[PDB]
């Protein structure tokens, strides 16, 4: 009952970052490949804020 | 009978403290907010 607790702290950490890693991902691949842009350009006007 | 404590480097006054504190510089704030904007203006006159 005191390392079960470690454990779900681990448990916890992990899956609230893979989650939050992987739909941030997910969000910025979709908000970014349709608008097909390139780093350093005019049109990236969005990606001054997104990046 | 004298330094029945030893010194513990606590000799230092509180006025000493505070000038050393605001004496300090924290320049490296506004080199990196300088660097912020450089990259910014950077990306504008990339928009050319």
């Amino acid at each position: 009952y005191t390392v079960i607790v470690l454990c779900g702290v681990a448990l916890a950490i992990l899956v609230g970052t893979a989650s939050s890693a992987a739909c941030i991902a997910k969000a910025r691949r979709d908000c970014l490949t349709p608008y097909a842009l390139a780093p350093n350009a005019t049109v990236p006007t969005a990606l001054a804020v997104l990046c | 009978p004298h330094k029945v404590d030893q010194e513990f480097q606590a000799a230092v006054s509180k006025t000493s403290w505070n000038w050393l504190l605001a004496l300090f510089g924290g320049a490296s704030s506004l080199i990196v907010v300088g660097l912020i904007v450089l990259v910014c203006s950077s990306m504008l006159i990339n928009t050319r």
